[PDB]
């Protein structure tokens, strides 16, 4: 029941360091998708990261309203959860642009995104998700 | 005390004026302190040698 | 005044070189900072103490009174 | 020499000298 | 066995050494217990029968509350407030006399040597004056010249640290751990550069530099600390590490039996 | 003057206890406990260490204010499992680590022992 | 003006403040010597008849603490002296003094 | 170049409390009116003979310190020998409550 | 009479309450983006709110370790279903400056906490939660936000000191030059007077268009040099954070204590001619020069000279007794 | 340079005791 | 009060057992608030502690001097080479729990005194006490227990 969404690899051009000792900006261009267009905040010493890096992004509607949320509780969790980076947070804001490009922005708590793609305009996500990130 | 024995004090009247002598002066120099005045509506009347 | 006991910033016993600190300056005509070495309080927390005490208790028994 | 000019740290011994005659209350002394 | 222990230096009055495999809430409630509570005797209720210096008599008093006693057999005794009985009787307290004269022409200094025992002693070895010096001398009193009179009847009772530093034996402390900033808890100020404008820790050659380029060690934790206590004087270092060990265990122990009553 | 007295330091208050038991009703098994004439020494260690064990869920303790020798500990735990067992199961496991602690300090003191 | 538009009063506190961050906007804090000191008259019905009855038998001094008693008539029985201490009834329809226990409303002034 | 006076000192164009603050030119002018107004409520001691010379109010505290900074003049005013305060150890911190 | 409907004062037309110095300090440390917080603390704060529902919130991040966001934590002590939009100058939904402030129900988005967004203000956060709410609910509001900053305060620590003040040497030339150069054409000007020919300014006589001149030339040396001196300073100096950061000082104070203090004056004109033909005895007759008038050279680190302190005297105790008489004026008026 | 931070004074009594 | 205007009045007082405390244990007298400093802008108290702790560790006493030489440079240059921080700053401890603390801090010996407005003179407080007979009032003063 709890499914990726959204799912391709993602080529990062670089990255600006904002006068911040953890944090920085990346932003990425689809292999598949030429009309798609990626922003990322990242914590950025916890990953480092560098120029002409691939990765991979992932929607994860859920792991299979949550509750109060438990310690890690060390078993096998056949959940969405063997990437490397895993993120939680709320949407806010959808946009329109060209007619043709759909455009939501999430959120991570204190962190933000940029969004872009126009053929899954109603299986693109809705309130809030997950994110993962694999090496 | 050694602050108390030099005082000096003049009288003035009720309000008066402002450029007349309730402010300092540049005639003042090496006389009087030109920090120790006391505070609340005698400011510039009772000074310091 | 007196030497005080008991420095407030570490709190050790306080005074036991205090003539010893005086009689270290008279008989000897040694300068302080090596005396102060040879005293032997490495921190400065009580060296403080005896640097700025200021003796009273002379001018206060070179009165008579009874 | 003993005739040399002054330092800025010699006039302490000056202000020694006048404070010692005169003291602080010699307005009212005198 | 777990909390491995290691000395570095030992003298009469100062311990430093290496406490290891333990936690940071396990030193610092070893510190605070360290310092406040340690049980001990000291001068408390003061009785004044005629006083003629140029000192008033309860600052005599608070001069005299800072005088440090013997302090081994503090067990044997009681508590004034547990005692069943009323104004210091032998069990529950110590009495102390002090005397002085005016006799000569030159001044007079009083020690702290010259306070006697009073009452029963009973054998245990209890408030004496503690000499630091080659000559003898407990610290200053007061000082008098050819006329002045002083007779001190002084009663010493239990007391602790916690309510008053009169009872406090510790009187220095020294705390250090992570002196390589390995576990990065915090940054250092700088203007131009982190390292040239500190000094190296004491503590350095202990723990190997950190690398110089390897990433920010996340699961590690703190251990490997640096204890030196250097106390008063008036008990041993020993003593006073393993008295504040088990009045540790015995308030943990008492709040075990109070909740398991419950 | 006749504020609370101070013997509120260490001594024990007549008629009433060392601790105080109480049941809340904001979230399943939860339950909070008052304590009085006592610190931050009991405080930090009892938290740090009930912390450590996992089959419990969550705690934390703070003290109302510092002119009171008193704080309060808010426990709750998974369903069988108990709060009150749980917490005396930590006091034994504090109490047989520092027993270790001094003996094998004691130990290692004498061992030093010079000449 | 000194005597009509503005007189001496009555139930009056005077001291210097320290702040504070743990006490929210709606209250105070009051040292309890000057709650020792001041007073605020209530009224005796079936509700407040049991814990007036226990501060009466507090006495003057300790903390929720009574000074005065009226009963019916112009009543002013001090407590302070009181050798019939553990004794009055405290009928109904009357009128008691007491200390200022908490969250009690209270008007503040800072000159000028 | 036609001098024909110069000073004795700089520093001896204040007065009595004025010597007493510490480098007076490192602050602003009002901070010295209030210092000035300030000093004359310190406690401390004020003469010696004040075991015999009665009064109706007194203040004098117990363990009198010399500052540890000075300038030179307050030697000349015997404060040296006759203290205001005592030295303490201050923080600069804000320690969360008060 | 009690405070939860004294919120608003009805004199001013918006709220004169507020959350203050230390706490506004602590909460503007917080909200930063490059902060976050661990367990035991964010436990202990969650305990710390008296209202706490009884649920945490879910961890912002996880990879190895759960972490918050000091805006994560704050949006438990927002009440629920509050608004706010302030979309100045940066502000374009991706904030790079990370100005500007945007709360959706309740909850901290994005954002830097600071007294023009949080404090007293027309629009204010405590404003808007009087007005809708429901006027005691905002007391509950300081109570959690000023435990919470305040608890949090604690075991961070902050504090300043004179390596706050001290700035960099080749900036402290290029002050010295530009204080230098705007002599230098004071000093061109003078010349261009004494010479006599002059534009000698349409309304005012010659020296007041004279004295225009000097007053606006050296005005513009000693800002010049605070927005040098500003501009240099660095981003972990802790009275630009204090500054910037709201509660006290400003621009002016930081430049006026570290660069310059410019020229101190009495009613306009700068210090008049006391004695006969100049300023004061000790410098030779009939000089309009910086020094000679005493425009103040020097900031207050690397001290004075004894006229600039005598002339500082002067503007301050020119300010006590313009006050000392305007308070008893003012009291008649009012009353 | 030397920049006199501080000063001493007997020593140069001393010094006249040998000049003079 | 300070030598430079800083009144105001007590706060609380706690214990060394939560005292902020540094390497040496070194536990302050007392503590104030910093923003005090930018908007009184009193850089004279602080170079005072400066050279108060330069003073402290060299055994010399200082000197003030108001017009003079004597700078900021040659006071770091000297207390650090006496081993410690070029400018007053400090590792320092939480008085609770003893972890690290974020900041650093400017602290040390510092010259303070004792004013006379003591608090047991204006604590003050009446009811239903003497009258005066011209007017039927409380009587004034806090001599004779007025209002
Ligand atoms: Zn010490
Ligand atoms: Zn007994």
């Amino acid at each position: 029941m709890s499914n990726t969404l959204f799912d391709d690899i993602f080529q990062v051009s670089e990255v600006d360091p904002g006068r911040y000792n953890k944090v920085c900006r990346i932003e990425a261009a689809s292999t598949t998708q030429d009309q798609c267009k990626l922003t990322l905040d990242i914590n950025v010493e916890l990953f480092p990261v560098a120029a002409q890096d691939s990765l991979t992004v992932t929607i994860a509607s859920s792991l299979n309203a949550t509750r109060s949320w438990r310690p890690p509780q060390a078993g096998d969790r056949s959940l969405a959860d063997d990437y490397d980076y895993v993120m939680y947070g709320t949407a806010y804001k959808f946009e329109e642009v060209s007619k043709d490009l759909i455009a939501v922005y999430y959120s991570f708590g204190g962190l933000l995104m940029r969004l872009e793609g126009n053929y899954r305009n109603l299986n693109n996500l809705q309130e809030n998700a997950y994110l993962l990130i694999r090496r | 005390t050694l602050s108390h024995l030099r005082r000096t004090n003049t009288p003035i009247g009720r309000d008066g004026k402002l450029a007349k002598p309730r402010q300092l002066h540049n005639t003042h120099w090496g006389l009087v302190c030109p920090a120790e005045t006391p505070e609340g509506q005698a400011c510039g009347l009772v000074k310091n040698l | 005044m007196i030497v005080p006991v008991r420095c407030f910033s570490c709190g050790k016993v306080v005074g036991d070189k205090w003539e010893s600190y005086l009689n270290l300056l008279q008989e000897d005509e040694l300068d302080e900072g090596t005396a102060l070495s040879r005293l032997g309080l490495k921190r400065y927390c009580c060296r403080r103490m005896i640097l700025t005490h200021v003796d009273l208790i002379e001018k206060f028994l070179r009165y008579n009174p009874l | 020499d003993e005739s040399a000019p002054i330092t800025a740290e010699d006039s302490w011994a000056v202000i020694s000298a006048f404070f010692r005659e005169k003291g602080l209350v010699s307005q009212q002394l005198d | 066995e777990g909390p491995q222990v290691k000395i570095r230096e030992a003298s009469k009055d100062n311990v430093d050494f290496i406490l290891s495999n333990v936690d940071l809430a396990m030193a610092n409630s070893l510190r605070r217990v360290m310092i406040a509570e340690i049980p001990t005797l000291a001068i408390d209720s003061v009785e004044v029968e005629t006083n003629t210096t140029v000192l008033a008599d309860e600052f005599i008093a608070h001069r005299l509350g800072l005088i440090p006693l013997q302090s081994m057999d503090i067990e044997q005794l009681e508590y004034s407030r547990d005692c069943f009985c009323e104004d210091h009787c032998d069990k529950c307290s110590v009495v102390l006399t002090l005397q002085a004269f005016g006799e000569s022409e030159s001044t007079t200094n009083v020690y702290s040597k010259d306070l006697v025992i009073v009452s029963n002693l009973m054998g245990r070895n209890i408030g004496h004056p503690i000499i630091q010096d080659k000559e003898g001398n407990g610290v200053l009193i007061c000082k008098l010249r050819k006329g002045q009179e002083l007779k001190l009847t002084c009663v010493a009772k239990k007391g602790i640290a916690k309510e008053h530093a009169k009872w406090g034996p510790a009187a220095a402390i020294e705390f250090e751990y992570d002196p390589w900033n390995k576990l990065k808890h915090t940054d250092y100020w700088y203007e131009q550069d982190s390292a040239k404008e500190w000094p190296q820790s004491k503590n350095c050659e202990y723990e190997d530099p950190p690398n110089e380029g390897d990433p920010f060690d996340y699961k590690a934790q703190a251990d490997t600390f640096y204890m030196n206590v250097e106390s008063v004087g008036s008990i041993p270092v020993d003593q006073v590490v393993v008295r504040g060990i088990d009045t540790l265990q015995k308030k943990v122990a008492s709040i075990l039996l109070a909740l398991t009553q419950m | 003057m006749n504020a609370p007295d101070r013997f509120e330091l260490f001594l024990l208050g007549e008629g009433e206890s060392k601790l105080k038991i109480d049941p809340d009703t904001k979230a399943p098994n939860a339950v909070v406990i008052t304590f009085e004439k006592e610190d931050h020494t009991l405080g930090n260690l009892i938290r740090a260490e009930l912390l450590n064990d996992r089959k419990v869920l969550f705690a934390a303790y703070k003290v109302e204010h510092p002119f009171f020798a008193r704080f309060k500990l808010r426990i709750q735990t998974t369903e069988g499992y108990d709060p009150k067992d749980a917490l005396k199961n930590a006091c034994n496991s504090i109490i047989n680590k520092l027993g270790a602690l001094k003996t094998n300090f004691e130990t290692e003191w004498n061992l030093q022992t010079l000449a | 003006r000194g005597n009509l538009m503005g007189k001496r009063v009555d139930f009056s506190a005077r001291t210097v403040i320290s702040g504070d961050p743990n006490l929210e906007l709606d209250q105070v804090g009051v040292p309890k010597s000057i709650a020792k000191t001041l007073t605020y008259p209530e009224v005796v019905t079936p509700y407040n008849i049991d814990r007036l009855t226990q501060l009466v038998r507090n006495g003057p001094n300790e903390h929720p603490g009574a000074k005065y008693v009226i009963r019916d008539s112009g009543d002013r029985i001090d407590l302070r002296y009181s050798k019939r201490a553990g004794d009055i009834q405290l009928q109904y329809g009357w009128k008691v003094e007491r200390h200022i226990m908490d969250n009690d409303p209270v008007l503040f002034n800072r000159q000028p | 170049t036609t001098f024909t006076h110069c000073e004795i000192h700089p520093s001896m164009i204040l007065g009595v409390a004025a010597s007493i603050i510490p480098f007076p030119d490192h602050n602003q002018s009002p901070r010295n009116t209030y210092q000035s107004a300030m000093g004359k409520q310190a406690m401390g001691v004020f003469l010696t003979n004040y075991n015999v010379r009665m009064d109706t109010m007194a203040n004098i505290l117990y363990y009198p310190q010399k500052p540890l900074g000075t300038t030179r003049a307050m030697e000349y005013l015997k404060f040296r020998e006759l203290p205001a305060g005592q030295n303490a150890i201050v923080a600069i911190a804000c320690y969360s409550g008060y | 009479c009690a405070v939860p409907l004294q919120i608003v004062s009805p004199q001013s037309n918006k709220p004169c309450m507020g959350i203050v110095q230390d706490t506004l300090c602590g909460i503007r440390k917080l909200t930063l983006r490059d902060t976050f917080i661990e367990l035991d603390q964010v436990l202990n704060m969650l305990y710390w709110v008296p209202d706490w529902d009884g649920v945490i919130p879910t961890p912002a991040i996880i990879k190895p370790k759960p972490l918050w966001s000091g805006k994560q934590i704050l949006s438990v002590a927002i009440p629920n279903g509050i608004h706010l939009q302030r979309f100045d100058e940066g502000t374009t939904l991706l904030s790079p400056k990370d100005n500007g402030m945007l709360i959706i129900d309740g909850q901290i988005i994005f954002g830097v906490v600071e007294k023009k967004t949080v404090g007293s203000s027309n629009g204010g956060l405590i404003h808007v939660v009087t007005r809708e709410k429901g006027p005691q609910v905002c007391a509950k509001l300081f109570g959690n936000i000023q435990k919470v900053v305040n608890f949090w305060l604690l075991h961070n620590g902050f504090s300043t000191g004179i390596g706050d003040t001290i700035a960099d040497g080749p900036t402290m030339r290029e002050i010295t030059e530009t204080i230098a150069e705007a002599k230098k054409k004071v000093l061109d000007v003078t010349k261009e007077a004494q010479a006599n020919l002059l534009t000698a300014k349409h309304g005012m006589t010659l020296r007041e268009s004279f004295e225009d001149n000097v007053v606006r030339f050296l005005n513009e040396a000693r800002d010049k040099a605070g927005r040098l001196a500003e501009v240099n300073l660095k981003d972990l100096n802790n009275v630009k954070q204090m500054v910037m950061a709201g509660s006290k000082g400003s621009f002016i104070n930081i430049a006026q204590m570290s660069a310059c203090v410019g020229q101190q004056s009495v009613e306009g004109k700068r210090i008049a001619f006391g004695f006969v033909d100049r300023t004061l005895p000790h410098f030779s007759k009939d000089d309009y020069s910086p020094e000679s008038k005493g425009f103040v050279e020097n900031s207050y680190l690397r001290g004075l000279t004894p006229q600039e302190f005598f002339f500082h005297a002067m503007g301050g105790r020119e300010g006590l007794i313009d006050t000392a008489v305007k308070t008893a004026e003012t009291g008649y008026i009012q009353r | 340079t030397n920049a006199s931070p501080f000063i001493k004074r007997d020593r140069m009594r001393r010094n006249f005791l040998r000049m003079r | 009060a300070s030598r430079h205007g800083q009144k105001g009045t007590i706060g609380i007082t706690y214990r060394r057992e939560d005292m902020p405390f540094t390497a040496e244990g070194i536990v302050p007298d007392l503590i104030i608030n910093p923003h005090a400093i930018p908007s009184r802008m009193t850089v004279a108290h602080l170079i005072e502690c400066l050279l108060s702790k330069v003073a402290a560790l060299s055994g010399n006493e200082g000197d003030a001097s108001p017009f003079t030489d004597i700078t900021v440079e040659g006071i770091s240059k000297l207390l650090r080479e006496h081993g410690y921080q070029s400018r007053g700053f400090e590792v320092m401890y939480n008085g609770h729990t003893g972890k690290k603390l974020m900041a650093q801090i400017f602290f040390g010996p510092t010259y303070y005194q004792r004013l006379r407005h003591m608090v047991d003179d204006k604590i003050h407080a009446r009811a239903r006490g003497p009258m005066q007979v011209l007017t039927r009032q409380p009587v004034e003063g806090r001599s004779r227990d007025g209002g």
